[PDB]
RNA sequence: UAAACUCCUGAACCCGGGACGAAACCCCCGAGGAGGGGACUGACGGUACCGGGGUAAUAGCGCCGGCCAACUCCGUGCCAGCAGCCGCGGUAAUACGGAGGGCGCGAGCGUUACCCGGAUUCACUGGGCGUAAAGGGCGUGUAGGCGGCCUGGGGCGUCCCAUGUGA
RNA sequence: GGAGCAAACCGGAUUAGAUACCCGGGUAGUCCACGCCCUAAACGAUGCGCGCUAGGUCUCUGGGUCUCCUGGGGGCCGAAGCUA
């Protein structure tokens, strides 16, 4: 399943702020903020010129952690992209961004993406009036993502939607906090994303 | 060669042969020992090894390296051949399988237990 | 006996270029014309003409080259980079229209032989007719 | 002021009664990542002082590359006598697939999508050089219809 | 339709039968070259009219015997001893092969 | 941030409801036809699903010298042993064995076996043969293979359209 | 058939040993006919035939009123190119 074990110890390994931490990573510590160096008994020690496989690998792992997803699933959603006509770089991320657990985070429903997952996998989250607790659901254009009636008044969501007030989020998503309803306008282009990742390395690393 | 030589004689095919007569191309073949004995290794190195000859199901008879620290294979003890060559020892292209049959696992080991039929402690 | 008249020409040409010769002859042929008539239509040469040598039909091929270069070895870039024969006399090669080759991504021509006549590549899918691939040129 | 990455720094050893003194091999690449690239190969008993020379020979030997929307202008094979190199154009989002060596060359060329392979020998030093004669022979359309014109 | 092949008689040494040999050039399924291959068929000649050297058109017919599944349709051109040799010349070669 | 600690969520389980798959044969009017009508039938199964209630609730495996990414301590001392290749072990081992930690991957992770790949190392695409493996000791010649310039008919090869097949 | 040379063979010396090097002698063989043998660093270690791609110089040979061209054959040097 998910990475369960410490997740703000990769925050370090990469050296790239991974806000898999809710309020934390923003605050004066994504851990990384306090310790900006690699984990372990070494880490803080003259770095070593990474190999091609490395840099590629590492740029490739950096991606998977952010979406907190199975490597089975990850790869198997990469192939899915390769096949379809279009640029594989962007398109790859598109599929990713059509994850029901992701659409949640990206819309703001849940504070982390680790929370955007459980909140779906607890039936808290519905689509088009019908419940869907499968974290993988591929969001199609137009689908109304939203919470159920059993959650309208739950501590957590009412402190996120409280913190979702108007503040723009996602150039491809309409969000109505008033009624707690969100919509997936369209598949996302590239410029709409800006993850600290090179989609032009990943494609490479997957040639071995 | 000219394409016309190819129409005629034609390109020749490789045909590879197995470095493991395990029969049935079987990933493992049961066998009982006949004699467990220590043998010194080859050119660049030296260390009295622990090996044994295993009479097979197929009426065969082969020598297979017993890896790991210490073993309890005597004479009439059955064992599972894993097939794999040890460069140190000339003419041994088979591995005894630990944690299987009369060949117990390894005593006290903790790292790589799967590669040695060793149960995880408590 | 001269095995393949057609590859000899492309070689006469090939060789004629490496030494940068203004002209080089090759025995006549109502077919060989159908080749040169193309290499000129596509600016690989200034053209040609049928000449008279000792009472024999020949074809002078006026060659073209780039400008003199700057620096080490003022060798001018070749106007005829490449001129290899694909369909050989020992190994004939015929292509259907639905598979005509593209020489060096569009910049190259694949002069071939078809029923409609002797044609280039784009001119072969223009009339949508395939044939025997004479040779590729760039 | 450009960009730098060395492919290897070998330890060549020579003979002389008593012992064996050594120099070094330093192959490097430089490229603004937008059409200008430079490979270099220097030598010096010092490992750093080597790549530092290679870097100067780099900025020296240059070559504009006819990048086509991030890729090659047309495929080419080029034999550098001992080693064979193959370059192909690729649609967007293909990536730099090549030996680690010619990769550096292209990734510094500004190349983003490419198909390549190394036939025959695979000596770094030579492959490099081939790849370099490769690019120094690429022909964009205009560069073509200009020659085949001569008006 | 009843398959038909053009060929050349190469034996009327049989009672009302003939040995028709037909070559069949065809592009090799790997090396392009157009390589000719040849087969022998036996045709039912009830009128004992078709002699040696004959070039004929034979038609896929209702079986006449063990290996007689073709009848000769019509002649093409008589005097053709030239081709017939080509076959009989290859015959004499087999001798100088064994040991 | 890992842990404890706080809060919330609530797999498991509990009760309640509970199928789709199943409309035809059958029957009346009509005529035993068309059509309209009326009636039975479910192994899976009291399962899926739905509603309510609801507890923080297994981690494992390979590796960490180079290829190949992840290093230190300790023991051992060409011993014990690792190994796919090059090789490591003879007091300082990131290669043997524990541990610390770390890289990969996760209900899998390794291993063996076999298949293609890499092997462009049988090469049509795509290799070669002066010394690296490789020109027949040298000729004549059979079958075969290959074949100059021109006009014409045929149109086998070849090319093309339609069409039948290509379940 | 057998003069000369000459494996083997004996002898002299050398050498620790010397079936070898060196020397004196020595038979098959080397030569002829007829037959068989069919091997090789049978080497240019480069199959053959044809067209193409600067020249310089030496030699062998054939033709042409010739300090020169024109064919053929044997060498060296080097345009381009080829090559690890
Ligand atoms: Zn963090």
């Amino acid at each position: 399943g998910r990475y369960i074990g410490p997740v703000c110890r990769l925050c370090r390994r990469e050296g790239v702020k991974l806000y898999l931490k809710g309020e934390r990573c923003y605050s004066p510590k994504c851990a990384m903020e306090r310790r900006p160096y690699p984990p372990g008994q070494h880490g803080q020690k003259r770095a070593r010129r990474p190999s091609d496989y490395a840099v590629r690998l590492r740029e490739k792992q950096k991606l998977r952690r952010i979406y907190g997803i199975s490597e089975r699933q990850f790869r198997n959603l990469f192939e899915e992209a390769s096949k379809k006509k279009g640029v594989t770089g962007s398109v790859f991320l598109g599929l990713l961004e059509s994850r029901l657990d992701n659409v949640v985070y990206r819309l703001g429903f849940a504070v982390s993406r680790r929370q955007a997952r459980q909140l779906v996998r607890h039936g808290h989250i519905t689509v088009n009036g019908r419940r869907v607790d499968l974290p993988s659901y591929r969001v199609r254009p137009g689908d109304e993502i939203a919470v159920a009636e059993k959650s309208r008044n739950l501590e957590l969501i009412r402190q996120n939607l409280e913190a979702m007030k108007g503040r723009k989020v996602g150039p491809w998503l309409s969000l109505d906090v008033e009624g707690m309803k969100g919509k997936f306008l369209r598949l996302p282009d590239r410029e709409d994303l800006a993850l600290p990742v090179n989609e032009q390395l990943v494609i490479e690393f997957y040639s071995r | 060669p000219t394409i016309n030589q190819l129409v005629r004689k034609g390109r020749e095919k490789v045909r590879k042969k197995s470095k493991v007569p395990a029969l049935k191309g079987a990933p493992f073949r049961r066998g009982v020992c006949t004699v467990v004995r220590t043998v010194t290794p080859k050119k660049p190195n030296s260390a009295l090894r622990k090996v044994a000859k295993v009479r097979l199901t197929s009426g065969y008879e082969v020598t297979a390296y017993i890896p790991g620290e210490g073993h309890n294979l005597q004479e009439h003890s059955v064992v599972l051949i894993r097939g794999g060559r040890v460069k140190d020892l000339p003419g041994v292209r088979y591995h005894i399988v630990r944690g299987v049959y009369d060949a117990a696992g390894v005593k006290d080991r903790k790292k790589s237990r799967s590669k040695y039929g060793t149960k995880k402690p408590k | 006996m001269l095995t393949d008249p057609i590859a000899d020409m492309l070689t006469r040409i090939r060789n004629a270029t490496r030494v940068y010769k203004e002209s080089t002859d090759v025995p006549a042929s109502r077919f060989k014309e159908e080749i040169l008539r193309i290499l000129a239509r596509e600016g690989f040469i200034k053209g040609y003409e049928r000449v008279d040598v000792d009472g024999k039909p020949y074809l002078r091929v006026y060659l073209k080259y780039g400008p003199r270069r700057q620096g080490p070895d003022p060798r001018p870039e070749q106007v005829i980079h490449h001129i290899r024969r694909i369909s050989k006399p020992g190994r004939r090669v015929y292509v259907g229209v639905k598979e005509i080759p593209r020489v060096r991504r569009g910049l190259g021509i694949a002069i071939l032989s078809t029923s409609k006549g002797v044609l280039t590549d784009r001119e072969a899918r223009k009339l949508g007719v395939g044939g025997e691939l004479i040779c590729e040129v760039w | 002021d450009f960009e730098e990455k060395m492919i290897l720094i070998r330890r060549t050893a020579r003979m002389q009664a008593g012992g064996r003194r050594f120099r070094f091999g330093a192959l490097v690449v430089v490229g603004d990542r937008q059409g200008r690239v430079g490979l270099g190969f220097g030598k010096a008993p010092e490992v750093p002082l080597a790549v530092q020379k290679a870097g100067y020979y780099a900025r020296r030997n240059m070559v504009e590359v006819p990048l086509q929307n991030g890729t090659i202008p047309h495929e080419i094979e080029v034999e550098f006598g001992a080693s064979k190199i193959v370059l192909k154009p690729a649609a967007p989002g293909t990536g730099v697939i090549a030996g680690a060596v010619p990769r550096a060359i292209l990734e510094l060329a500004g190349v983003t999508d490419i198909l390549t392979k190394e036939l025959g020998s695979r000596n770094p030093i030579n492959i490099a050089y081939a790849t370099m004669e490769a690019l120094r022979q690429l022909r964009t359309k205009a560069d073509v219809e200009r020659l085949r014109k001569g008006e | 339709p009843k398959k038909v092949l053009t060929g050349v008689v190469v034996s009327d040494k049989m009672q009302k039968t003939v040995t028709v040999l037909v070559e069949r050039q065809f592009p090799h399924p790997l090396y392009g070259k157009v390589i000719k291959r040849s087969k022998k068929y036996l045709a039912h000649d009830p009128e004992e009219k078709y002699k040696l050297g004959d070039v004929v058109e034979i038609i896929e017919s209702r079986p006449i015997s063990k290996r007689k599944r073709f009848r000769v349709l019509r002649l093409v051109e008589s005097g053709r001893m030239d081709l017939v040799e080509k076959y009989l010349i290859r015959r004499q070669n087999y001798q100088s092969l064994s040991k």
